[PDB]
C-alpha cells in the first residue's frame, strides 16, 4: 500500500487545516514554521492519523 | 568588516565576509593559495544582487594548522606586500 | 524552467498568485512543484532541462584537451556550490603546476553507481564509436585506462 | 617590487609593475577605481530654476562635476569617511552660459577642478539659484566619486623570426606605435607596452613564425584622474586602504 | 539637450572641449585630429563627443514658467 | 545573466547619465457646471465632508485648490482639489490624484478655459526614469531584450586599449537569427569613432563591409573586431578574443516601473462582484 | 484667496481671483493661457 500524489496533497491539507483551527502538533516541531511545514514534518515522521477510504 | 562562521568541521571553516567583495576576497583567496599547508581556498558570491557585499569562503587545511591561523597568515602576508609595493611606489615617484 | 513555459526575455509578463487556504497550498505544494514536473507528459521526455549557455559550458568543459588550473577548479566548485571538500589527484602536471581535466570536474556531478554510454550529436566518424562499443560490449567492465586509450 | 615610469602626465600617468602577482594588480586596480574616495555632490537645495533642464538633471550635472579632495587634510585611506559636507552655491541670471567655475564654495580646498565645463544654459529672464552640498564616497556607491581611470595590460614580448616575409613591415609599425624594438640578426622583440595587434597577413605565422610570450609578473598600468587628486595619491591611497583592510581583517579574526 | 559632463565610459570629463571641437569642426578641420588635438584618444569618449547632438536651444524658446 | 535574450549594463554608465529618460503624465480637471447653478469649486475640501482621503493628501495643495509646482508627489496624492454638489447633503469630493501606482514631481501647472467658460486646469507630472531591471532594450537590427543584471564597472571586462563595455550580449543570440548588419554596424561604429568621420550605412550604397575593415585593421586594431579582454573579477586574460564594437541602441517605453501590478484586495465590479480589470483602476 | 499666476504668451504676471473669476485671461495681452509660478520655498533633490 503506497499513497498517491492526490492522496497525500488532500492528507496534507487536512492536516494543515487542523493544526491552523487547533490540533495541537503530535510531534516536536522547530518554532516559527508554518502549519503547512508542521503537517509536512507530520507526514514525514509517518504519525500522521488520517486515512484514505478506497473504493471496494 | 563583519565574519559569519557558517559551520567548522575539523579541518574545515566556512565564513562570511560581510562589507567585502571580489577585491579582498580574491586577494585572500589566492594569498592562502601561496601556503602549502591549504588544501582547499575558495569563495563565491551567493547572488549579485541579494549577496553582493557577503562572499562565502571555504578554507581547509592539512591539520598542521588551523584554518584560521592560514587566514591570518594570508591576510599579513597581504599586509606586507601592499606595504612593499607603496616603499617601491614611493621610491619610484621620487 | 524557461521552456516548460515557453519564456524568453525579450519584454515577457508573468502572473503570480498566492494561495490562501492550507489546502490549497498543501496541494501547490506537493503537485505543481517545478521539480516534479521535469519530465513532460506529452511525449515522456525531460522538459525543465539546459540550455543554450548550459550546453556550450558544458562542451567547453568536457571537450578533449580542456584543463582547468587549480585556482580555476576550486573556484567553480564553489561557484556551483558542490559540496567538495578537497581536490583530486591531478590529472598532468604542465611547468610545474598541477591541471585537471574537466571530465574530471564534470565526474563529480553524476552518482557514484551510474553507468551509461550512447552516441551524441558529435559523432561524425563512426568508425571510432565502433571501437568503444566493442571494447564495452565484450567485456561489460572495461579498463578505465583502456577506455581513454580510445576515447 | 619594482617600477618603471614610462609617460608621466598632469592628468595621467603610464608605469610598468614587476614582482607582483596577478590577483593583486586586479585588487589594486579594483581598488583604485572604487575604493579611492573624492569629493562629489550629493545633494542640492534648490530656489529657483528657470532653465529648460529639469532639477533632476542639473543635479546630476554637478554630481559629475569633479572637486578637489585635499588628501593632507582628510584621512581618505580610511575605512570610515569622515562626514564633513562642503556647500557650493550659485545665484546666476541669464542669459549666457552656466560654467562650474561660477559656483561659490564655502572651503578653499574643496571647489571644482575644472572651470569650464558647461553645465545650463539661461535664456533671458532666467534664473538658478541653488545650493549644492558635497561629500566624501567611494566608487562602488556611485561613479561620481571615482577618481578616474584605471586599467592594467600584460607586459608581453613579440618574437618575430627574421625567416617571416615582410618582418620590416612589423618593425617600423611597431616602431610608429611606440614601442620599444629590440633587433637582433636571428629574430626581433616588440615589448608591448601598448596594445599592439598583428595585420591580417601576419596571422597564419603566429602559430609557428611569430610567438608571444608573457613576463611573469609584469605589467603596464595606466591611471588617469579628472582633477580631484593627484595621479600620484591614488595610487598611494589604495595601498594604504589594501593595508588597512588587511589589519580590519586581522583585527575581525582575532575577534573569533 | 545638452553636452555629457563626464564620458558614459570611463568618466572621463568632455563638457569643456566640446565646443571648442564643434567650432573647429565647423571651421572645416578635420574631427579626427581635432579630437586628437584635445586629448581624446579612447574611441568611447569620441563616440560621446561626436554623436552629441545640441538641442538645449530649440527648448529654451519655448517659456514653461 | 544575458541568456535568452537578456542584456548585462554597466553600472557607471548608468550611473553616469546613459539612457537616462523621464516620463510625462498629464492630468486634467474641468470646474464643470451643472443644471440649475451648482457647479464644481477648486478649492481644498473641509474634513466635514463625504469622501475625505486624508489630511496628508491635501499636503501640496495651495489655498486655491492647485498643487504648487516642483512638489514631489506619490500615489493617490491630490493634484486639483475639486468639489461636486450632492445627489438627491453635504457636497461630496471629485479631486482628481495621481495613479495609484505612479509618481513624480509636479512638472506645469496650466489655468486656462474651456469653450464653454468653465475653468480647465492641467498639471503635467515628470517621473524620473533611470534604467533598472526589467527595462526593454532594443537595437535597430531587431535585437531586444531587458537588462538581465546591472553590473559594477569593476567587475566589468575591460580590452588592452581601456575599453569597458556599456552594454554585454549573449552571443547564443546573433548567429541564430542571422543578423550580419549587426556586426557591420558594430565595426563600422568603431571605425567612425576612431577616425571622427560618421560611416554611411545607406541600403546597397553603403560602404562595404570590406572597406570597414581594412580601415580598422589600418587604425591599429584587429579586422575581425575582436580584442584582447581581462576578466573583471578574476584579472586574467581571456582564452578568446572578445568581439567588442559600437552599437546604437534605443530605450524602448517599455519599462518595468508602467508594468510593475500587484493587488491583493480592493475594488470589485458592481454587476458581477468580482475584481475589476487594469492596473490604473 | 486671490493667487499671483503667469502668462504664457506675454509672460507678465496676473492676479486674479480663481473662485470669483468672470472670465480666465490676461489683462495684458489677452491671452487665456496663465501658468501658475513656482513656489520660491526651497526644495531637496538628490544628485542621481
Ligand atoms: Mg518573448
Ligand atoms: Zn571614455
Ligand atoms: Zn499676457
Amino acid at each position: 500500500f503506497r499513497y498517491t500524489r492526490f492522496e497525500k496533497a488532500r492528507i496534507i491539507g487536512a492536516r494543515a487545516l487542523q493544526i491552523a483551527m487547533g490540533a495541537p502538533v503530535l510531534i516536536d516541531v522547530p518554532e516559527g514554521i508554518t502549519p503547512l511545514q508542521a503537517a509536512l514534518l507530520e507526514f514525514e515522521k509517518g504519525v500522521i492519523p488520517i486515512t484514505v477510504i478506497r473504493p471496494s | 568588516m563583519r565574519i559569519e562562521v557558517i559551520r567548522r568541521e575539523e579541518n574545515l571553516l566556512e565564513f562570511y565576509l560581510e562589507g567585502e567583495d571580489h577585491t579582498f576576497a580574491n586577494l585572500l583567496t589566492e594569498t592562502l593559495h601561496e601556503n602549502e599547508h591549504v588544501t582547499f581556498a575558495g569563495y563565491t558570491i551567493e547572488h549579485p544582487i541579494t549577496m553582493a557585499r557577503k562572499p562565502r569562503f571555504k578554507v581547509v587545511t592539512d591539520g598542521k594548522i588551523t584554518p584560521e591561523k592560514a587566514l591570518e597568515e594570508a591576510a599579513q602576508k597581504i599586509f606586507d606586500r601592499a606595504r612593499e609595493v607603496l616603499e617601491a611606489w614611493k621610491a619610484a615617484i621620487e | 524552467v524557461c521552456p516548460p513555459y515557453n519564456a524568453d526575455f525579450d519584454g515577457d509578463e508573468m502572473n503570480l498568485h498566492v494561495p490562501q487556504t492550507e489546502e490549497a497550498q498543501a496541494e501547490a505544494k506537493i503537485l505543481m512543484e517545478v521539480q516534479n514536473h521535469i519530465i513532460s507528459p506529452r511525449y515522456g521526455g525531460p522538459l525543465i532541462a539546459g540550455i543554450q549557455d548550459h550546453i556550450s559550458g558544458g562542451y567547453l568543459l568536457t571537450r578533449e584537451g580542456a584543463y582547468f588550473t587549480r585556482y580555476e577548479v576550486e573556484q567553480m566548485l564553489m561557484f556551483a556550490g558542490m559540496d567538495v571538500n578537497e581536490l583530486p589527484e591531478p590529472d598532468k602536471y604542465e611547468n610545474g603546476e598541477p591541471l585537471w581535466s574537466g571530465k574530471t570536474i564534470f565526474s563529480l556531478l553524476l552518482p557514484d553507481d551510474l553507468t551509461i554510454w550512447y552516441r551524441n550529436k558529435l559523432c561524425d566518424e563512426p568508425e571510432r564509436c565502433e571501437a568503444l562499443e566493442k571494447l564495452i560490449e565484450e567485456k561489460l567492465i572495461p579498463d578505465p585506462e583502456e577506455v581513454r586509450k580510445l576515447a | 617590487v619594482e617600477f618603471k615610469i614610462l609617460e608621466k602626465r598632469p592628468d595621467s600617468i603610464k608605469f610598468i609593475v614587476s614582482g607582483v602577482d596577478v590577483p593583486f594588480a586586479n585588487a589594486l586596480r579594483r581598488t583604485i577605481l572604487s575604493e579611492v574616495p573624492t569629493f562629489a555632490v550629493d545633494e542640492v537645495e534648490f530656489l529657483e530654476n528657470d532653465s529648460a533642464l529639469f532639477d533632476e538633471i542639473i543635479a546630476h550635472r554637478l554630481a559629475m562635476i569633479p572637486l578637489t579632495t585635499p588628501h593632507e587634510r582628510f584621512s581618505l585611506d580610511a575605512l570610515e569617511l569622515d562626514d564633513y559636507t562642503v556647500t557650493l552655491s550659485l545665484e546666476a541670471e541669464g542669459p549666457g552660459m552656466v560654467y562650474s567655475g561660477d559656483l561659490k564654495s564655502s572651503d578653499g580646498d574643496v571647489k571644482p577642478a575644472n572651470p569650464n565645463i558647461p553645465i545650463v544654459k539661461l535664456a533671458e529672464g532666467q534664473r538658478l539659484t541653488f545650493n549644492a552640498y558635497a561629500r566624501l564616497g567611494r566608487g562602488k556607491d556611485h561613479a561620481k566619486w571615482q577618481p578616474g581611470f584605471v586599467y592594467y595590460k600584460y607586459l608581453t614580448k613579440i618574437h618575430v623570426s627574421k625567416d617571416v616575409p615582410d618582418w620590416e613591415e612589423l618593425k617600423e609599425l611597431a616602431e610608429r606605435r611606440g614601442l620599444p624594438v629590440e633587433e637582433s640578426d636571428e629574430e626581433i622583440v616588440i615589448t608591448t607596452i601598448k596594445a599592439f595587434y598583428l595585420p591580417r597577413k601576419f596571422e597564419e605565422h603566429m602559430g609557428k613564425g611569430i610567438r608571444e610570450e608573457i613576463v611573469p609578473g609584469s605589467f603596464v598600468f595606466t591611471v588617469e584622474t579628472n582633477g580631484e587628486l593627484p595621479v600620484e595619491e591614488i595610487v598611494s591611497i589604495a595601498l594604504k586602504i589594501l593595508m588597512r583592510k588587511s589589519d580590519r581583517f586581522i583585527n575581525e579574526l582575532h575577534k573569533l | 539637450m545638452i553636452v555629457p559632463v563626464r564620458c558614459f565610459t570611463c568618466g572621463k570629463v568632455l563638457a569643456d572641449k566640446y565646443y571648442e571641437f564643434k567650432k573647429r569642426v565647423e571651421a572645416g578641420e578635420d574631427p579626427g585630429k581635432v579630437l586628437d588635438d584635445l586629448g581624446v584618444e579612447r574611441y568611447c569618449c569620441r563616440r560621446t563627443l561626436l554623436s552629441h547632438v545640441e538641442l538645449i536651444d530649440q527648448v529654451m524658446v519655448y517659456k514653461v514658467y | 545573466y544575458n541568456m535568452e535574450d537578456a542584456v548585462i549594463i554597466n553600472k557607471a554608465s548608468i550611473e553616469r547619465g546613459l539612457a537616462r529618460s523621464t516620463f510625462f503624465r498629464t492630468y486634467e480637471a474641468e470646474e464643470k457646471r451643472y443644471l440649475g447653478g451648482q457647479k464644481d469649486n477648486f478649492e481644498v475640501p473641509s474634513p466635514n465632508i463625504q469622501g475625505y482621503l486624508g489630511e496628508k493628501y491635501y499636503r501640496h495643495l495651495d489655498e486655491d485648490g492647485l498643487i504648487f509646482p516642483e512638489s514631489k508627489v506619490e500615489g493617490k496624492d491630490v493634484l486639483v482639489g475639486r468639489t461636486s454638489p450632492p445627489r438627491f447633503q453635504g457636497r461630496r469630493e471629485t479631486s482628481v490624484t495621481v495613479r495609484p501606482s505612479e509618481k513624480g514631481v509636479v512638472d506645469k501647472v496650466i489655468v486656462t478655459e474651456t469653450g464653454d467658460g468653465t475653468k480647465l486646469v492641467k498639471v503635467t507630472v515628470r517621473d524620473l526614469r533611470i534604467p533598472e531591471l526589467g527595462d526593454k532594450f532594443a537595437s535597430r537590427h531587431g535585437q531586444k531584450g531587458v537588462i538581465g543584471l546591472i553590473v559594477p564597472q569593476e567587475d566589468m571586462p575591460w580590452t588592452e586599449s581601456g575599453i569597458v563595455p556599456d552594454l554585454i550580449v549573449n552571443p547564443h543570440g546573433i548567429p541564430s537569427r542571422m543578423t550580419v548588419g549587426q556586426l557591420i554596424e558594430a565595426i563600422g561604429g568603431k571605425v567612425a569613432s576612431l577616425t571622427g568621420r560618421r560611416v554611411d550605412g545607406t541600403a546597397f550604397i553603403g560602404e562595404p563591409e570590406e572597406k570597414l575593415r581594412k580601415e580598422l585593421e589600418e587604425l591599429g586594431f584587429k579586422h575581425s573586431g575582436r580584442e584582447i579582454m581581462y576578466d573583471g573579477i578574476t584579472g586574467r586574460r581571456l582564452e578568446a578574443d572578445i568581439f567588442i564594437g559600437v552599437i546604437y541602441y534605443q530605450r524602448l517605453h517599455h519599462m518595468v516601473a508602467d508594468k510593475m501590478h500587484a493587488r491583493s484586495r480592493g475594488p470589485v465590479q458592481v454587476l458581477t462582484k468580482q475584481p475589476t480589470e487594469g492596473r490604473a483602476r | 484667496a486671490t493667487a499671483v499666476y503667469r502668462c504664457a504668451k506675454c509672460g507678465k504676471e496676473v492676479e486674479l481671483d480663481l473662485a470669483t473669476a468672470r472670465e480666465v485671461r490676461c489683462p495684458y495681452c489677452g491671452s487665456k493661457i496663465l501658468y501658475k509660478p513656482r513656489p520660491r520655498v526651497a526644495r531637496r533633490v538628490k544628485a542621481i
